């Protein structure tokens, strides 16, 4: 199937409490594989998946150097953005950045990403063409002008089309035991009385990977979109994910209800019913 | 802008009294990233609680998983207590083994 | 594998 690699970065200033905190993580698909935290005692890029541990010390030294450099540029940028937005040095502010690539089954680039936010709002993003920018406001237009002058987009495109794809391919092969295995959901339907006249039907999906999943309730073949409580897909803590969908049903009409489960680890989409 | 955290409290595996498990509190959809999260046993703060490294979703909002090993019982009550700038007082969500 | 670029500032 298709796959992705992403790096996420967050810098958060804390006036009066030292330099900004910097945290960056790397993922392949829904699997965390590297992290760096500026507040660690001896901050280094660290492995978080077994298949990356085999990379040699040259790899780890270089990835550490890149993270530390990003921490520094972010510190500088937080100061710059105070100027761009006419803000005081008193408050905490946040810079976020994500970049990476999606590849298809054949391993070719499907799409590249590089986008930034300040204080939780879009700041500047590389467009899908990997050659132009979208700036959210007049401050971000200053950055856009700088990055156009430094030919940032051309270098980013080179990375996204080159190393990003190539190393994603490398990781997928080295980690094929896990990265290329889908774990289907373990499913069940539970019944929870509310009152005389109604009860909750809850459809469970447990232990699945990757996170992408569709859980829907139907009443006599009709989608109960408006009346379904759907919790956010949540991590179990052991690579896998969990989710549930619930409907409130008039007691007696339970059999008019079926839960449907779609997951890439499922050959046929599943159909579940409540059973006492 | 400020975004208030969503909170889910749940176990890694189906809960069976007397069997070792993990208690999870997943906090998400929040901004800014500063947040206080505690796991409680019978109203009291659990000491050894670990958490994931800060990351974020497509809409830029943050998420974290806080977790600890636990062995649930019939009597023991567990909860997650969350404090954030968007909250006038800390929000407590009790563990319901059916959610 | 992270992207390398020099003194990229906003």
């Amino acid at each position: 199937g298709s796959h992705s690699m992403r790096y996420f970065h967050t810098s958060v200033s804390r006036p009066g409490r030292g330099e900004p905190r910097f945290i960056t993580v790397g993922y392949v698909d829904d699997t965390l594989f590297v992290r760096f935290d500026s507040d660690a005692a001896s901050p280094r890029e660290e492995p978080r998946a077994p298949w990356i541990e085999q990379e040699g010390p040259e790899y780890w030294d270089r990835e550490t150097q890149i993270c530390k450099a990003k921490a520094q540029t972010d510190r500088e940028d937080l100061r710059t953005l105070l100027r761009y937005y006419n803000q005081s040095e008193a408050g905490s502010h946040t810079l976020q950045n994500m970049y990476g690539c999606d590849v298809g089954p054949d391993g070719r680039l499907l799409r590249g990403y590089h986008q930034d936010a300040y204080d939780g709002k879009d700041y500047i993003a590389l467009n899908e063409d990997l050659s132009s920018w979208t700036a959210a406001d007049t401050a971000a237009q200053i950055t856009q002008r700088k990055w156009e002058a430094a030919r940032v987009a051309e270098q980013l495109r080179a990375y996204l089309e080159g190393e990003c794809v190539e190393w994603l391919r490398r990781y997928l092969e080295n980690g094929k035991e896990t990265l290329q295995r889908a774990d289907p959901p373990k499913t069940h339907v539970t019944h929870h009385p509310i009152s005389d006249h109604e009860a909750t039907l809850r459809c469970w999906a447990l232990g699945f990977y990757p996170a992408e999943i569709t859980l829907t309730w139907q009443r006599d073949g009709e989608d109960q979109t408006q009346d379904t409580e759907l919790v956010e897909t949540r991590p179990a803590g052991d690579r896998t994910f969990q989710k549930w969908a619930a409907v409130v049903v008039p007691s007696g009409e339970e059999q008019r209800y079926t839960c449907h489960v779609q997951h890439e680890g499922l050959p046929k989409p599943l159909t579940l019913r409540w059973e006492p | 802008i400020q975004r208030t955290p969503k909170i889910q409290v749940y176990s890694r595996h189906p809960a069976e009294n007397g069997k070792s498990n993990f208690l999870n509190c997943y906090v998400s959809g929040f901004h800014p990233s500063d947040i206080e999260v505690d796991l409680l046993k019978n109203g009291e703060r659990i000491e050894k609680v670990e958490h994931s490294d800060l990351s974020f979703s497509k809409d830029w909002s943050f998420y974290l998983l806080y977790y600890t090993e636990f062995t649930p019982t019939e009597k023991d009550e567990y909860a997650c207590r969350v404090n954030h700038v968007t909250l006038s007082q800390p929000k407590i969500v009790k563990w319901d083994r059916d959610m | 594998k992270r992207w390398i670029i020099m003194g990229l500032n906003k």
